[PDB]
């Protein structure tokens, strides 16, 4: 488990290295805001039907009868420039606002916790997570424990024993074809079905796919080896 | 020998699942996979 | 999960068929653009939405062709292959319910021109530069993303979700959702006849609630008709005179000299160049709403299909056993099955 | 005795009740203690 943490946190260093791309959600948010900046400069180019895009040529040619009706024009035009910009980046800030919402929550319950929430924190079973910045931005590494080498087996929702229906107390029963075992719902390690495994419900008419083993009882051979003991005990006392 | 090709689109690689109703699979090992997540 | 794509040539519903105008608006300069800009966002990120909803799973599971889930009926949910698009039964209701408007798949002047031009509003968008554009992923598609969720779930359980797809029996796979609600698996097992009636029953009300209630649908239809209303009032801004001698650039031209026609003609710039501004400031407010419900749909595929949700009330009122996806025009809709 | 665990004496807790724990083990060993008894019961008579 070590050597696959170390080994997994390898390649992200090699995929860092090696994609350019893999930045792109935080570059793309720089991108945004230097294109609505350079758009608004650009703007100012833009005669809105004025004699000139340049406030000072207009002043250089005429005087404050003719040239309030050019700068006006400039005013309207420019004014309607700031309107755009300032809304686009109030609904832009929205975006951002809803993804630092969701980074803060990602930072409470993957960082500060273990998430029962299903993909929340990549694709698997979610062990951990460490954060790292980012220029304007979180990155979160996301462990999870992925199960890798599945092998099928013949399964039963319960055991018949003793008139009695069994069930797992934690896991599932599992057959390799000629015995029965429990074993836990996530990770093959297979368990010979005691009492200790598992609890009785009801009789073995009413499950539906039920089948026949027997069941061990870690308490009969610790009495059976004191009835061996019982026993010798009598034997060795007819003696006298 | 490059050219622009044009395609439907495929959404994943096709899989029928070993379902019956007494067959389950369960996992002999397990891979710890770290994976990166980039938020704004 | 998502909204109509709109593109709009401002360049043609301000300036519709003239060079006189063409050539005032280039001085309001990157104004035509920032729109075609703006617009474009907002549709490609209709794609993104779609996506982040359906797209995942990267396999596209399959239902065994034996049908023995433990006595639950799937077969109203499940895909109908003898239909020409792969949706179930209860998918073919929701697709009658919402009524939506041009989807992008193509026009030809003879469903347009001559009878079909009168009694139409998608004609008098299109013919002022107000285009719709088809979603990247089909209504085929979404419904094959839809059946390799649902035939992963009743398969496999969890399990697909967090790595490979390990088969299980359906009535072990409840067990462990019975476990999961804090009720102990044998009380499926000794009410698996019981719980799978309950199931079937469930969902004939789903069926019979979505044949007899117009209304269902209320959240997809007022999306299709937000939508339909702004491309409405955008078509009938076209009418407004601004102050000009007429709302119609060609009776200006028709009219005036260049000397004259430029004070008028810079009127409807001005005023039909803020109703694109409006138009594209509200439909910038409008795919925030969709977004915001797009990675909530996104979050209840991921915690309540792929998974059991220990979250109360994320998955209709009761204890969260599992949920199955259908697909809807611009939507998802979730049957949330729940202990109460 | 598998249904419960124990902590304590029946002082600290507000609102305890009465009643009786069975102990699975007990008659499992009272069935020993009759087994034993009629083996010592037949060997008086030899
Ligand atoms: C299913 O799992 C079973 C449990 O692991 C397994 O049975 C086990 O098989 C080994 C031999 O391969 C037995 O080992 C004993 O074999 C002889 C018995 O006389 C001795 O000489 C050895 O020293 C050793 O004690 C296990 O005792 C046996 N377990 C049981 C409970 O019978 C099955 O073979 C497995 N079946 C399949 C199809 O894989
Ligand atoms: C799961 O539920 C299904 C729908 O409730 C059900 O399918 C239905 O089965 C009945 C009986 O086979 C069909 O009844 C019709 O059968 C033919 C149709 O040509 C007619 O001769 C009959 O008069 C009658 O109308 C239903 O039409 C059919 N419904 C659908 C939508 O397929 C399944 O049988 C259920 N599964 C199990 C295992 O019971
Ligand atoms: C838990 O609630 C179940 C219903 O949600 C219930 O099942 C219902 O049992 C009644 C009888 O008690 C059935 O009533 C019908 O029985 C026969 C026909 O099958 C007729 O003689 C009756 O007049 C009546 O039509 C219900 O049909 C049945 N419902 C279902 C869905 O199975 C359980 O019995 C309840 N269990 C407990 C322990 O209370
Ligand atoms: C399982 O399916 C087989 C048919 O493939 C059937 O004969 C058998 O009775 C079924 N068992 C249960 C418990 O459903
Ligand atoms: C039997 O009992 C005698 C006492 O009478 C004792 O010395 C001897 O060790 C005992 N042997 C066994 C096998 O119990
Ligand atoms: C419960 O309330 C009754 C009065 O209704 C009171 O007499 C009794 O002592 C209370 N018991 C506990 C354990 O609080
Ligand atoms: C008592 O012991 C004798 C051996 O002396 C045996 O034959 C008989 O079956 C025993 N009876 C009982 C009731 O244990």
């Amino acid at each position: 488990i070590a050597n696959q943490f170390n080994s997994a946190i390898g390649k992200i260093q090699d995929s860092l290295s090696s994609t350019a791309s893999a930045l792109g959600k935080l570059q793309d948010v720089v991108n945004q805001n230097a294109q609505a900046l350079n758009t608004l400069v650009k703007q100012l180019s833009s005669n809105f039907g004025a004699i000139s895009s340049v406030l000072n040529d207009i002043l250089s040619r005429l005087d404050k009868v003719e040239a309030e009706v050019q700068i006006d024009r400039l005013i309207t035009g420019r004014l309607q420039s700031l309107q755009t910009y300032v809304t686009q980046q109030l609904i832009r800030a929205a975006e951002i606002r809803a993804s630092a919402n969701l980074a803060a929550t990602k930072m409470s319950e993957c960082v500060l916790g273990q998430s029962k929430r299903v993909d929340f924190c990549g694709k698997g079973y979610h062990l951990m997570s460490f954060p790292q910045s980012a220029p304007h931005g979180v990155v979160f590494l996301h462990v999870t424990y992925v199960p890798a080498q599945e092998k099928n087996f013949t399964t039963a929702p319960a055991i018949c024993h003793d008139g009695k229906a069994h069930f797992p107390r934690e896991g599932v029963f599992v057959s390799n074809g000629t015995h029965w075992f429990v074993t836990q719902r996530n990770f093959y390690e297979p368990q010979i079905i005691t009492t200790d495994n598992t609890f009785v419900s009801g009789n073995c008419d009413v499950v539906i796919g039920i089948v026949n083993n027997t069941v061990y009882d870690p308490l009969q051979p610790e009495l059976d080896s004191f009835k061996e003991e019982l026993d010798k005990y009598f034997k060795n006392h007819t003696s006298p | 020998s490059q050219s622009i090709i044009a395609y439907t689109m495929s959404l994943g690689a096709e899989n029928s699942v070993a379902y019956s109703n007494n067959s389950i699979a369960i996992p002999t090992n397990f891979t710890i996979s770290v994976t990166t997540e980039i938020l704004p | 999960v998502s909204m109509t794509k709109t593109s709009v040539d401002c360049t043609m519903y301000i300036c519709g068929d003239s060079t006189e105008c063409s050539n005032l608006l280039l001085q309001y300069g990157s104004f035509c653009t920032q729109l075609n800009r703006a617009l474009t966002g907002i549709a490609v990120e209709q794609d993104k939405n779609t996506q982040e909803v359906f797209a995942q799973v990267k396999q596209i599971y399959k239902t065994p062709p034996i049908k023995d889930f433990g006595g639950f009926n799937f077969s109203q949910i499940l895909p109908d292959p003898s239909k020409p698009s792969k949706r179930s039964f209860i998918e073919d209701l929701l697709f009658n319910k919402v009524t939506l408007a041009d989807a992008g798949f193509i026009k030809q002047y003879g469903d347009c021109l001559g009878d079909i031009a009168a009694r139409d509003l998608i004609c008098a968008q299109k013919f002022n530069g107000l285009t719709v554009l088809p979603p990247l992923l089909t209504d085929e598609m979404i419904a094959q993303y839809t059946s390799a969720l649902l035939a992963g779930t009743i398969t496999s359980g969890w399990t697909f979700g967090a790595g490979a797809a390990l088969q299980i029996p359906f009535a072990m796979q409840m067990a462990y959702r019975f476990n999961g609600i804090g009720v102990t698996q044998n009380v499926l097992y000794e009410n698996q006849k019981l719980i799978a009636n309950q199931f079937n029953s469930a969902i004939g009300k789903i069926q019979d609630s979505l044949s007899s209630t117009a209304s269902a649908l209320g959240k997809l239809q007022d999306v299709v008709n937000q939508n339909a209303q702004a491309l409405n009032t955008l078509v009938k801004q076209l009418s407004s005179n601004f102050g000009a001698i007429s709302s119609v650039l060609n009776d200006i031209l028709s009219r005036l000299d260049k000397v004259e026609a430029e004070v008028q003609i810079d009127r409807l710039i001005t005023g039909r160049l803020q109703s694109l501004q409006t138009y594209v400031t509200q439909q910038l407010i409008r795919a925030a709403e969709i977004r915001a419900s797009a990675n909530l749909a996104a979050t209840k595929m991921s915690e309540c299909v792929l998974g059991q949700s220990k979250r109360v009330d994320f998955c209709g009122k009761g204890y969260h056993l599992m949920s199955f996806p259908q697909s809807a025009p611009h939507g998802v809709v979730f049957l949330h099955v729940t202990y109460v």
